[PDB]
């Protein structure tokens, strides 16, 4: 059974909603600035891509705001937006056939740090004081509440779960939902991801391994994937949600088919928890398998939404994987990293990337890799630097890499191409 | 056909399958006061601790610095499961081996210490391992790297329902083309913050008598007792298994299913009954075929009543033996489902139903046939395993005798 996307919802830095989101990407401008959620002075990487979010304006009541972590607020806001755009009639829906697959790398990191200060008296006590125990503490300890929150918003009663595979969560959560619908475990799925990691503990853990950029003097150009002067990714927050359903059913109801997820696959490094080999062997195989399921030849790929975190090892890593899987076609296919503009929102980024591909497939414009000014010999492909590029897209590829060794890839094609499949 | 060829258990009442199975059949629990820190200053004080596990004796000195207690237990469990199945990762195609685990708390002990150093000393004191020792995917990635498994892998989070969901997720993967999949879960949150966090659940027993604190389905039920540990098991394609030379297994994972309860206030019925019937259909087996039900065993009155009611609706009141061996270990979150599965397979293999400890009086209201005291020798061939996760997660799994 085939799965398609009928609705999209996005909450990215400088992109509240698909319109603004797309306006930002095609404009090539960035949303990476100096961190304002707290004082970055004590840390190495003091820049991040922060999303302008107003919970009250989104429609959350007092209990919901006091209850849910920032990441769940983003997820739910996106699920609602996707539900709305899908046009899927709530009344005709059978809750027992509606599921949820939410991805998240660090989940409630923000609420944990907030509560940690009250419990420990700002790090003074190991034996925390239960007198300052939040009534929601358990739900920050065990993030399961995130998928639940979304399920309650959309009326889901089918398979509901959280996929947490590091920086590939955004892709694996959608892939999981695709498998759910294909296997017949659900007819409608609300899938996507969200992460709100801009918090001291996360920044400090990335500084420890120097994974993030130390370029604090020029925040607007801090994220520079594939660039010769790159020195790490830029920490970001964000979320995106999609409405997925049976292909025939979406056609039958006359829904708008934003795209068909014709292929998805994931494999592991079995190499190192954060390190990567230059060969890109595993990712190549992942792309091969995804293409195999999709039945689409490598030469059909019209664009590749890269991982492109901006770290030395990563960018060079996937470049090798592309040439290994796409062969010569790798050199004659546009590749670009939206992280150059929205930063790396960890588990959320994969979903934002899927949303970006869907938007590209429709508008026929390939988003550029901003800040790409100095070329790197190890990254000798075409990364569409600085300016967007007009191009007819029918079949696109998107991949991601995450701590733990995870390598995932997904193939997205438009309705036109799907109907011809 | 997906078989369970190898199991690895790390439980509060037994480090390893043999010790565990022995304690279960004998009703010995591994419950007691928390000694990881001073619990006398908190409302809840009892937990299922594993006290005979010294990481350095099971984990390579290289991994000790970067692993949380939960991960060390998972790696130990995983290794034992692979050799129990006589499976050599080095002798198998890397891409033909996957890893699917569930994780509820992640490396919380580890992250708590990193939070303290950050605000006590400063960001420069944060460990270079904090970046991957805490996140929920940690146990999948570490198991993957240690055994050179490169096939499709994942990590799921759904509180105590996750462990069963992980197993079902593995079944899906195997059926799509990956011959072997390591699956399971292990949790541990026995640090002051993790402890206080669990207490915030509002469902933790404040009893002081270890023999009478976790009493699912008992009229004196007053909350569950937290525990640390779990299980990892090796699942694989029937054909690939026999071809591998592995003709011996624990059982078959016949069917799986996950549902989610309606939002709070909807008044609509829970989805546990639906999950059960979905799992039975997937397995191609009817209610009458089930010989034993390993209940979630919430230990919280309102939840026990809900569960007893769903079981009754499917198999009829007192219509099928019900048991809750976790009374001997406590709730292990992502480890609970996996351990229940192991306990069920052992019951099928040994021809006896693992008994429930502690419970002495089951309310007529629940209408269930609970196995208490001694193991009941009914020689079951099909078992149903149930697990629920906080906020409404339901998970059911049907197993068959090999
Ligand atoms: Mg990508
Ligand atoms: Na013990």
């Amino acid at each position: 059974r085939r799965v398609v996307i009928t609705g999209v919802g996005v909450r990215a830095p400088g992109g509240n909603g698909t319109r603004q989101f797309w306006e930002l990407l095609t404009s090539g401008r960035t949303a990476t600035r100096r961190i304002s959620f707290f004082d970055p002075s004590p840390y190495r990487s003091q820049v991040a891509a922060e999303a302008d979010f107003d919970p009250v304006a989104e429609g959350f009541g007092p209990r919901e705001l006091d209850r849910m972590d920032r990441a769940s607020q983003f997820a739910v806001a996106c699920a609602r937006e996707a539900f709305a755009a899908s046009g899927l009639d709530p009344d005709t829906l059978d809750p027992a056939r509606v599921g949820v697959s939410l991805g998240s790398a660090v989940a409630a990191a923000t609420s944990l740090e907030r509560e940690y200060l009250l419990l420990s008296d700002s790090g003074r006590d190991w034996e925390v004081d239960a007198a300052w125990l939040s009534r929601h503490m358990f739900d920050y300890l065990v993030p399961s509440v995130m998928p639940a929150e979304v399920a309650w918003a959309v009326g889901a009663e089918g398979p509901v779960t959280m996929v947490s595979t590091g920086c590939t969560s955004g892709l694996d959560s959608v892939g999981n939902a695709v498998r759910a619908i294909e296997e017949g475990s659900a007819d409608v799925m609300f899938a996507g991801a969200a992460d709100t990691p801009i918090t001291p503990i996360v920044v400090a853990c990335f500084d420890a391994i120097r994974a993030t950029t130390a370029r604090n003097d020029d925040p607007e150009h801090a994220s520079r994937p594939f660039d010769g002067t790159r020195d790490g990714f830029v920490l970001a927050e964000g979320a995106a949600m999609f409405v997925l359903e049976d292909y025939d059913s979406a056609l039958a109801r006359g829904a708008r088919i934003h795209a068909e997820i014709s292929g998805y696959a994931t494999r592991c490094n079995a190499y190192h928890m954060t390190g990567l080999k230059a060969d890109g062997r595993e990712m190549a195989e992942t792309i091969r398998v995804a293409l195999d399921e999709s039945r689409t030849d490598a030469t059909d790929i019209d664009y590749i939404n890269a991982h492109g975190s901006g770290t030395r090892q990563n960018d060079r890593h996937e470049t090798a994987a592309y040439k290994r899987a796409l062969g010569e076609h790798a050199r004659r296919t546009p590749v670009s990293s939206i992280k150059s503009m929205v930063g790396h929102s960890l588990g959320a980024i994969g979903s934002l990337e899927i949303a970006a591909c869907v938007l590209a497939l429709e508008h026929g414009v390939v988003p550029p890799t901003a800040n790409l000014r100095t070329s790197d010999p190890e990254c000798d492909l075409d990364y569409v630097p600085l300016e967007a590029r007009e191009r007819k897209l029918r079949s696109v590829l998107t991949v991601g890499s995450g701590f733990g060794g995870f390598q995932s890839a997904m193939v997205l094609r438009d309705a036109e191409t799907a109907g011809a499949a | 056909s997906v078989l369970i060829t190898g199991v690895g258990v790390v439980a509060p009442n037994g480090l390893g399958l043999a010790p565990y199975w022995s304690a279960v059949l004998d009703g010995r629990h591994g419950l007691g006061p928390v000694t990881r820190f001073d619990v006398s200053r908190y409302p809840a004080t009892l937990a299922g601790q594993i006290d005979d596990f010294h990481a350095p004796d099971h984990i390579p000195g290289r991994l000790l610095p970067q692993t949380d207690p939960s991960t060390r237990l998972a790696l130990t469990a995983a290794d034992w499961a692979l050799q129990d199945a006589k499976a050599d990762p080095e002798s198998l195609t890397d891409y033909d081996m996957g890893v699917v685990t569930a994780n509820a708390c992640g490396g919380f002990d580890f992250t708590h210490r990193e939070f303290r150093k950050l605000w006590s000393e400063g960001p420069k004191s944060v460990s270079v391992y904090e970046s991957f020792a805490w996140f929920y995917a940690v146990n999948t990635g570490q198991i993957s790297i240690r055994h050179g498994m490169r096939g499709p892998s994942s990590a799921l989070v759904a509180e105590q329902a996750g462990g069963l969901d992980a197993l079902g997720h593995a079944r899906r993967t195997i059926r799509r083309g990956t011959p072997l999949v390591v699956s399971g879960g292990v949790d541990s949150a026995l640090d002051p913050w993790g402890w206080v966090s669990q207490i915030a659940s509002g469902r933790i027993s404040t009893a002081t008598d270890p023999d009478r604190a976790y009493l699912p389905f008992d009229e004196r039920a007053a909350g569950y007792v937290p525990g640390e540990g779990g299980a990892i098991l090796v699942l694989e394609d029937s054909a690939a298994a026999e071809a591998r030379g592995r003709h011996d297994a624990y059982g078959e994972l016949a069917g799986c299913a996950s549902t989610f309860d309606p939002a709070p206030g909807s008044g609509r019925p829970a989805g546990l009954e639906r999950a059960i019937r979905l799992a039975l259909n997937d397995a191609g087996t009817g209610p009458e075929d089930v010989d034993v039900v390993f209940a979630d065993g919430a230990g919280v009155p309102e939840l026990d009543a809900a569960e007893a009611r769903a079981i009754g609706r499917v198999f009829g009141r007192e219509g099928v033996p019900v048991t809750v061996p976790k009374t001997t270990t406590g709730r292990l979150y992502s480890g609970g489902g996996p351990l229940d599965v192991v306990t069920a397979l052992m019951s099928l293999r040994e021809g006896v139903i693992a008994p429930t400890a502690g419970v002495t009086s089951v309310p007529r209201e629940y209408g269930i046939d609970l196995v208490l005291g001694e193991p009941r020798s009914t020689a079951p061939r099909t078992a149903l395993v149930l697990a629920r996760g906080r906020w409404g997660f339901n998970s059911a799994a049907v197993l068959r005798r090999f």
